[PDB]
Order: C-alpha cells, then structure tokens, then sequence
C-alpha cells in the first residue's frame, strides 16, 4: 500500500528511515514539556530567539532520514478553515529547527520570538485506506498523517539517535534555521471537512551528518564574524560578556583550587605522623635486637630466643613503616602538585581580571562614540530604477543577479534587453544604468533611465563576460 | 521608505518570472536584522538571493507562496524618502 | 667511726661502693625468689652446675665496688658451733660467684652440684657499737655484719647496676669461679655467743669491669676449647647438640616467612583490587570531560560548566589513583621482598638440615669406637718419688715449679739440694731424676731416687737457666 | 690410686712452706673433671697452679686452710696401683 503508517506519538522526536516518511500523531492536548513555548513567548528584544527542545547525533544505519518532529496548532496567530487562495499563514513559533548552536544538530529548538514568520498551508488530500492523508509539503517527503483520537502513544524516551538531554537554556539562533534541515514548517491543518481533521503543525528536518553539522557549523561561524564586524557598535560588548564570566571561571577555579591544597596539607600531616609512629616501632624494634645480638653465636642459651624474636619483631616493624613511607611520598607529591597549581588559577586569575578592564572601558571606546542610523545607510546609494520606469532602450526582463558589487553583498541589478542581446545593470555608485554586449559581455556604455540617452560610449577595458 | 524588492526567474531557464514589491517599512531597519544582512553597504546597494532559512521571515510580506523549488528568488533592500 | 653500716637487706644483690663494704642483713627465712636452690640440687649427673641469679652491667661511677650477696646458712652439709681448730667446712651449694656465662657477669649464680665444696670460718668480733661485728674474710674487705630480727628490708628491685632479669634456666660453669670476684664464699655465722649471732654465709664478688668481662669470657673460651679437644668423645655430641637447634631454628624460620609471604600475598590482592577501582573511576572522570569538551571554547554555553566540572572531578579522581598507586607499589615491593626472603629460608634449612646429618653419624664415629679409662692414664707416666723417698743427695726441700712441660699442662717437679745449689726435677718420661746447678742452670747428670746414683754425665747442651 | 699433691711455698722468699698428701681416690678421676684439667697427659706427670677458682673445690680434701693470700699453691693428680 501506500506510507507505511506505524506507532502513534504526541509532540516528540520522532526518527523515520527515509523510505516515504509517514506520520501517526497521537491527539492529546499539548503535554508540560513541550510546553517551555510559554517561557519562550516571554516578551524579549526584538530577536529571534529559541530553546533547545531536543538533540541530535550518531544515530545507526549508513542511510539518511530525518525527524517529523509534528505537533498540534498553538502556534498560528489566528487560526480558522480561511480561504483557499491562502497558500501562507502566519505563526507565532516555528517547530522543527536544525539549529547547529553550540557543535551540534538541535533536533529542534523554540523559533518564536520577537520576528514576524509566516508558512504554508498543503491541503491534504484523502487515499485508500480509512484515516490515513498524503500532505504534500512542497521541499520534502510526502507523508501521510495519521491524527488519532485514543490517546495511546509512545512513551520510550525519543527514539535512540535523539537525546531529551539538551541546555534546555534559552538562547538566541541565526540563519540555521531550516539549512540542509528545518526547510518544512507547514501548517497541514487542512484536512478536508470530514476526517481526522484538526489543526496540525508538522515540520521535517533532515538528521545532518557529523560532516554537514561542522559544514554549518562554520558557515554560522562565518555569518557572526562578519556581522560581528559590521557592529562593533555591540560586539564589543559581546566580547565583553565574554570575559565577565572568563573572569568568573577562573574564580571558581582558584577556589576549588585552594580547597585541593587544603586536603592536600590535611592528608599530609596525618600520613605524616602516621609514618612517625611507624620509624619509632622500628627503631625500638631494631635497638631492641641489638640489646640481645651478644647471645647470637650462642645458639644454645635461650637468650639466643630473645635475639630471633627481636628479628622478626624488626622485620615486620621494617616492612610496615615501608607502606607507610609510600603513603607518605604520595602525598608529599599531591601536596606539591597542588600548592603550585594553586598559584596558576593565582596567575591566570590576575590574567583575566584585568583583560575584563581591558575589554570593559574599551565597550565605551565604541559605545561613547557616536553612530548613524538606517536613514542614512539609506542615502549612501542612489535607489535603482523601477524596471518599467527603465526610459528609452525599449521593454525590459529583469534577470538573475551575477555581477558581484565592490562592497557590501549582493549583486547588481541586471536587466535584458534587445529581445535578449544586450544587457543592463544598475550603478547604485554614480546613478546611472550601463550596458553590456550579450555574447561578447563588453560594455556598451551608460545610459539615463529618464531617457536612454547615452552618457559615456563604450569603454574596452570595462566588460562583464562573466555571466551567462 | 525603505521597501522588499523580490524578483523571481525559473531554476532552470534563468527567465524572469516574476517581481513583487512589499508595503514600505519607513525607517523600520528591523526586517534586515532578521536577516542577518548588515546595512551597512547593503541599502540601495546589492540583490541577494534568498536563501531556504529565509522564506519563513520574508514570506509574511509577499502576497507569494516562494516556491523556492520551482524558482529562484532574490531580494533587495531599495530605500526613498517619502512615498512611493 | 667504723663501718658506715646502712640499708639492711634479705637475700638480693648488694652494690656497695668499695669505702669498707659493710653489710646489714635483715634476718628473715629464705624468700621463694632465691629459692631456686631447691630445682637446682635437683640431682644431676655428677658436675657443677648452676642458675643465674641476678645480672650485672654498666653501673655508675669511675671506681669499683663489688657486690656483698650475703644470705642465712641454708647450704651447709650439716652445721653447729664447732670446734675452732677447723677453719673450713663444707656446703652445698655457693652463691656469690661471678660466673660470666654467655657475655656477662652473672652477678651471682647457683654452684651447688654433683661437686664437693668446702669453705672458710671467719668467727666475728666485737666493735664499739651494739650490734656491728667485723668478720674479716681472708681474701677482701673487712665488711662488719648487722643481722637485725626486725624484718624491715629493702624492697626496691636491687640496685640500679643489677637487674635481676637473667635467663633462669638451670645450666654447667667452668673455672669462673670467683676469678677477679666471687672468692669470698666462706660462712662467717661464727659471731660470738652472746649477739646478732645466727649461721650467715656472706659471699663478695667483684664487679667485673667490660673488659674484665672480655678479660674473663674469652679465658672462659680458651679452657673450652681445650678440654674439647681431650675430649673428642663427648665434644662431638657438643657439636651435635649445636646442630640440633641449629635446624630447629631455620624452621621457625621458614614458617615465620611463609606467614610474611602470607600477609604479603594478602596485602597486595586487596591494595591491588583497591587500586583498580581508582582507575575506573578516573577513566570515566576522564572519558566524561571529553563527552563535553566540545563546549570547552564556549564560555558562555552552560554546557561549559559540565566540561569545568568533568575537568575537577578528573583532577580529584587522578590525585586518588595516585596514592592508590602508591599503596600498591610498596605492596607489590614487600611482596617480592617476601617471596625471595622464603626460598631463602629454604636454602639455609636444607644447608642446615644436612649439616645435623654430617653432625650425628659423626657422634657415632667417635662414640661408636673404642676408648679407655683412668687406671690407664695413670699408667703412662713413671710416678714421681715422695720427696722423703729421694735417697742419696743429702736432704731436699721442694721447690717452686716452673719447668714447662712437654705435653699435658703442669711444670716438672722440683726440689732443692746441696744447701742450695743443686736442683733436681722429676722426669716422668723415663723415671729419673735430673741434676741442674743453681746459678749456672746447667744439667749435671741423672741420678736415681732409691740410691743418688748417676746414671749419666753432664750434658752441657741440656740446661734450664730459665727459674730463678 | 689416684692421689692430690698439694705444696705450697711464701708467695715472697718463694721458699717451701709445706706438703699434705690427700686420701686415695682409687680409679676415681672425677676430681679432675671438677677442675677441667684433662686426663691425658696430666696423670703423674705435671704439677698444675692452684688458681683461686679451685681453693673451694680443692680445700674439701686437705687439712690445710689455703690461705692464697699469704702462700702460692701448686696440685699434682700422683697415680699408684694399690696403697701407698
């Protein structure tokens, strides 16, 4: 037949191998757990920001599948059966989010603050059997829900590749948000009139490999850095924070240290003294079979009893003040270890104190001074034309972007022209189009927008052959 | 007045398919930092391509399903004074 | 005045410093401590045997005192206030005697057995006080006895420099005596017939000096050995009797040791065992902080505490694996130490148990075989004429001897002749007399008792210009 | 018959004091085994010291108050088959 429906579950985690993907949601109001949503709405900056639900990792079979992480509607801004002709909707939280935080695949995380977000909607269609729907969510797998009245669902802890055990602390989360996962928030809700319809918010995201995981990883890596850069107005506060708590630990350190050279000298002057006690019994012992070797070579004269005795005595004497020297020795060693590694957290202490000033004034060395707003940012370029406003070079299609500007990041606006012969591009720089040869790539020259008269003629050095 | 510019072409012909534009934000900077694309150097300057992560934030401002498998998107962040 | 009467005293060892000796005996029946008298007599093979009664050692000052051990007459063969013509009586047994047995003087020992002894008479006189009388023993200090009925002794364990903590086993004693000390024993109990009077044997030993000691064992030594030799016959079963022991030693020995590899074995399965723990607990201290490094350059993560928290409770868990390592070398050290020391003991006993072998059937090889007794010793040398008997050299008075024999132990016999001139000596090797002229030395023949006969010329090369 | 010769001269002018001859102690060696010296080559032939050590076993067999302090004493075992 057709998805292989299986065992019921709630809002969980919940691994399927590839194949089709199918989905068998067990109905039950939204349980305590899943419920961290309420902390997370908690009214914050203007932000995305998130809580780690669940967490991923090196699951079993060399084949790829992902989590169907599904969970009923108590998310959307508003919802009713709306009109078809909507094929988006809002949501105040967002499910399922490959979010790569700290090194690895956050089987999901809290998406749902202070950032508008808006989804699709596939309206599921019926099939063969009784309760069973394909949802064809456009980006992935088709699967077919299963929502269930009995309240029967899975228990196990998240199938094993899945570990409940993440920082359920709550953070912020960049682009990582469907990347090579996520990629499937779709409200599904729309089953038709007359099933297991209801509300259903099911979201699929890819279970990244421990490659892919470090190939993001890095990319948000390099999404932070430059932002970082772009910001120094913030950044050095982020930098700051993070010597606070550099400070911080190695506080916690240079006590937990000091407490070690505490037991050390505790557990020294008692194996000391113990070891004491120890050379005493033996000395005595040994003194003693020097008060009796004169009967030695008297092996008939009982006195040569005492001797023999006094033997023995010093032996065991002998060997206990060994062990007790050992013990001794070990902890002289300790002892040491500690007092000098007491003086570390000593130094690297004094190291941090002061790399927090030197990372606290230097927040007002960029925070004092003063910065300009969007407004302006805004005046730093002239505003391209609109492509019907494109005067005097005949119609106009847009076309995809190629030409790398200078600074920034994206591209240049491009157009076609001469039924598809020459191309133009806005120059945000000057104000002014230029033309490019189809074929050859070659600039053509600069025209005005108002009109299409022509500025400047064609410069050989200037071309773009660098774009289909 | 700082506005969306979406423009779309086909993944496979390059032909344009379609542009929206979006309500206007005034100087509401905010939609970029959602983003993550600084303004610096950014504003009235440079068309990039909307990427998988995206749609969901940019999605709730365009009257269009960005069947971002079907097509290729690209957004610019045009800005004017006033009206327009 | 006169003797600086003190202390009185029962039966103990005295210390008095040298000054005039004087002793003040506190009249009372025998003690059960000295006692020993009563195992001793216990009817031994004919001999001298002894017991140690008290020790004596390193005392005080740089002079020397002897030590008055006088006690009641209670070791007379049968007593009574004799006739004064006898100045020697027998006893039974002879207390003061420096015998220096093992190593030491024996500041007093039980000589009482299978041997005649006889004694000296001192009969006291009066002095100026009450109850004080002199009893000049021939040999050494006066010494002025106080016997008192009122039995008010001194308890105290006797004087410093003798401790009565001797081996009191029951064993022989050669010619020691009373060399350098006891020479004393001689039963004074003569007092008057109107005063302190009552049958006292008091005994003075000298204090022997470290050397003197020396001075007396080694002697002691020399007289062994010697009469070992003459007696082959018993000698060997003196060596077997030190073979005997000898084993019986290296046994207890190898038990002893056994045991030692026994709480050796012992100690090491459980410090070993213990140690093994350590390690497991560190390993996973170990392979936890490793389970969170990856939140190591994350200061601010939380997840970065686990990883600080893995890193201390490694540190905690190493440092207890170090004296855990510890505990155990020194256990595994001890336990080799034992493990050899055994087969040690092996080794000696196997030497020492083959050795008795080579000391048993080598009894038989000189007590299997025949010897022969008195009457024939007596036979091998012509018997000496009675001085009377020497007929024919006018008359002669005896005189000192000092003509190294050849073989035995004794000088040659010797008597005066012509006024003083002429010497003879009995020479028991042919039976004869032997002429030597007095000033010169020189040999003037042979002569024979019965007539005074010659039997041989002067033989100048034989002279004895070797006593005065 | 086993006999004890004891002498005995001034421990000064060396001269002879005195001679007492003791009671036959027929084959009985014991004696000699009192004072250590051997058998052997000593029967009839040697004329040993008397040293201090032996006053007390000798004395139980002669008439004489040894005094050692005024007189040097000197023992011989003389040895003769039957009376004498």
């Amino acid at each position: 037949v057709a998805a292989p429906v299986a065992f019921g579950f709630p809002a969980l985690s919940t691994p399927g191998a590839g194949g089709l993907a199918v989905s068998i949601s067990a109905g039950a109001l939204s349980a305590a757990i899943a419920d961290i949503m309420a902390a997370l709405k908690g009214p914050f900056k203007f932000g995305l920001w998130g809580v780690a639900l669940y967490g991923v990792l090196p699951s079993q079979i060399a084949k790829d599948d992902p989590n169907m992480m599904s969970k009923i509607v108590t998310s959307l801004p508003a919802d009713d059966i709306t009109e078809s002709p909507v094929s988006s909707l809002p949501l105040d939280k967002a499910t399922v989010n490959v979010n790569v935080r700290v090194v690895d695949d956050v089987k999901d995380e809290r998406q749902n603050i202070s950032v508008v977000s808006g989804v699709p909607m596939s309206v599921p269609v019926v099939d063969a059997k009784p309760t069973e729907r394909p949802g064809v969510f456009t980006a992935s797998i088709p699967g077919a829900p299963v929502l269930n009245i009995s309240v029967n669902n899975s228990t196990p802890a998240v199938q094993t590749l899945s570990p409940g055990v993440t920082n359920n602390t709550d953070k912020d989360v960049r682009p990582a948000f469907g990347t090579q996962g996520g990629n499937t928030r779709d409200a599904v809700i729309r089953f038709p009139k007359d099933s297991g319809h209801n509300a259903v918010y099911v979201s699929v995201s890819d279970v990244l490999s421990p490659d892919q995981v470090k190939q993001r990883q890095d990319e948000e890596n390099r999404r932070q850095q430059e932002w970082d850069a772009t910001h120094p107005v913030e950044a050095a506060e982020r930098n700051y924070e993070r010597a606070r708590a550099e400070l911080n630990q190695a506080n916690e350190d240079v006590a937990r240290n000091q407490e070690r050279q505490a037991k050390a000298v505790q557990v020294y002057n008692s194996r000391k003294s113990e070891l004491d006690a120890a050379n005493k019994t033996l000395a005595d012992a040994i003194a003693e079979i020097k008060q009796f070797n004169r009967f030695a070579h008297d092996p008939m004269a009982g006195g040569h009893r005492m001797w023999q005795m006094a033997g023995l005595k010093a032996q065991r004497a002998q060997t206990d003040v060994n062990n007790k020297q050992a013990a001794f020795d070990a902890a002289a060693k300790e002892k040491s270890d500690a007092d000098a590694a007491l003086s570390s957290a000593m130094e690297s202490r004094k190291k941090k104190e002061d790399k927090k000033r030197s990372a606290e004034n230097n927040l007002n060395d960029e925070k004092n001074k003063p910065r300009k707003g969007f407004k302006d940012y805004g005046h730093d370029y002239h505003p391209a034309p609109k492509t019907e406003n494109i005067k005097g070079l005949g119609d106009l299609k847009p076309g995809i972007p190629k030409t790398p500007k200078q600074n920034g990041g994206g591209k240049r606006k491009r157009w076609t022209g001469d039924k598809g012969r020459k191309i133009y591009e806005w120059d945000s720089q000057h104000g002014e189009l230029e033309g490019y040869r189809a074929s050859d790539g070659q600039h053509l020259g600069s025209f005005d927008p108002k009109t299409g008269n022509q500025l400047k003629g064609p410069d050989p050095k200037r071309n773009i052959k660098k774009y289909l | 007045g700082l506005k969306l510019d979406l423009t779309w072409f086909d993944k496979s012909t390059e032909d344009f398919k379609g542009e929206e534009y979006s309500k206007d934000f005034g100087d509401d900077g905010s939609v970029m930092e959602s983003l993550g694309v600084p303004f610096k150097d950014n504003v009235n300057n440079g068309c990039f391509d909307v990427i998988a992560e995206w749609v969901p934030l940019l999605q709730p401002y365009f009257n269009h399903q960005i069947d971002i498998s079907d097509n290729e998107y690209f957004v610019s962040f045009d800005y004017r004074d006033g009206d327009w």
